[PDB]
């Protein structure tokens, strides 16, 4: 739908006239919307195929695994191989608390 | 000085970046532009990277006017960042690296070498941005890269600028159907011999990809100059 950013507190219509984005967030917020909008700028690209911070990098590939593991997480629970689930459960928070 | 330097006057490598948890400068809080010069004059005023040399912060706040203009003047600034009031220069004592802060993003990297250096150049911005990263918390994001305020610098964050000379291909004529050449090429030219030459996009491509197109495109263009004053 047609939200504000929770942070800049800018919406679509704003960023349309003003053209330069509020926060971080922004990109959040305008995700389906600003699509299109990079396609045209870039020749039609839209994923940044390029360079990954060096700290934050390493924090970034653990929430990949976190969500990969959540989604094994949910597999095995509509199945039932539950002593796995509990795997997962721990193995979840073992990623969290290493971003703690 | 430099590579080239009957031909290509320099080469520029900018890169831009915003902190993540702070607003971009389009919504930020003065205490919040002031907390980034400070976090910058706390943690990189007085220290060196090695190879680079020594940093400097300028606080635009503290400078004389006509310091401004030699900063304008040199390309350690923008315009708009002189009346900014929080804006600030950190600079290499040898004045090639620079990195702007306040303007349009918070962030601006800036490599300016002499000759024909663009790879050099990337090398050593690379360097001021893991510098800075490893205190700096940066606005990035896994699928559409660093984020900027305007969408036209999204992705790589990355501008990447060669000057050339180039009076022989004016003269022979040549320069008509080249500026066309470099536009399909992903390129941009603007200007009385005079041509800045940059790379059209910033998402998509890689960085290297960026420096390596740009950079074979101005090896072609000496090539042709110098052939045609040997002409
Ligand atoms: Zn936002």
């Amino acid at each position: 739908q047609i939200s504000a950013c929770p942070k800049c507190g800018m919406t679509f219509q704003q960023f349309r006239k003003i053209g330069r984005f509020g926060c971080s967030e922004c990109y959040k917020t305008f995700h389906s919307n600003i699509t299109p909008i990079l396609r045209k700028v870039h020749s039609g690209n839209t994923v940044h195929a390029g360079k990954i911070p060096k700290r934050i990098g390493g924090n970034l590939h653990v929430r990949r695994q976190i969500d990969m593991l959540k989604k094994e997480l949910e597999s095995l629970i509509h199945q039932e191989e539950f002593e796995n689930a509990a795997h997962v459960r721990d193995q979840i928070r073992l990623l969290e608390q290493s971003l703690k | 000085k430099g590579p080239e330097s009957d031909i290509v006057l320099s080469s520029r490598i900018r890169l831009a970046r915003n902190f993540e948890h702070i607003r971009f400068p389009t919504r930020y809080s003065n205490e919040e532009a002031s907390s980034i010069i400070q976090q910058f004059e706390d943690q990189f005023s007085e220290q060196e990277i090695p190879g680079i040399g020594k940093f400097v912060l300028i606080r635009m706040n503290d400078a004389q006017p006509l310091e401004k203009r030699v900063l304008v003047e040199k390309h350690l600034i923008s315009p708009n960042l002189t009346e900014s009031p929080f804006g600030g220069c950190l600079l290499s004592e040898n004045e090639e690296v620079s990195v702007m802060l306040n303007e349009e993003d918070h962030i601006r990297i800036q490599c300016l070498f002499p000759g024909f250096q663009l790879l050099e150049a990337m090398k050593a911005a690379n360097q001021v941005d893991d510098w800075i990263e490893e205190k700096v918390d940066y606005a990035f994001n896994e699928q559409r890269g660093y984020l900027t305020s305007c969408p036209t610098n999204v992705g790589t964050g990355l501008r990447a600028s060669v000057m050339m000379h180039l009076p022989a291909l004016v003269l022979t004529r040549q320069i008509n159907r080249i500026i066309p050449a470099i536009n399909q090429l992903g390129l941009v030219v603007r200007g009385g011999n005079i041509f800045q030459i940059s790379n059209q996009i910033t998402l998509g491509k890689s960085e290297q990809d960026i420096v390596e197109d740009l950079n074979s495109v101005a090896a072609q263009l000496i090539e042709q100059e110098r052939s045609a004053r040997e002409a």
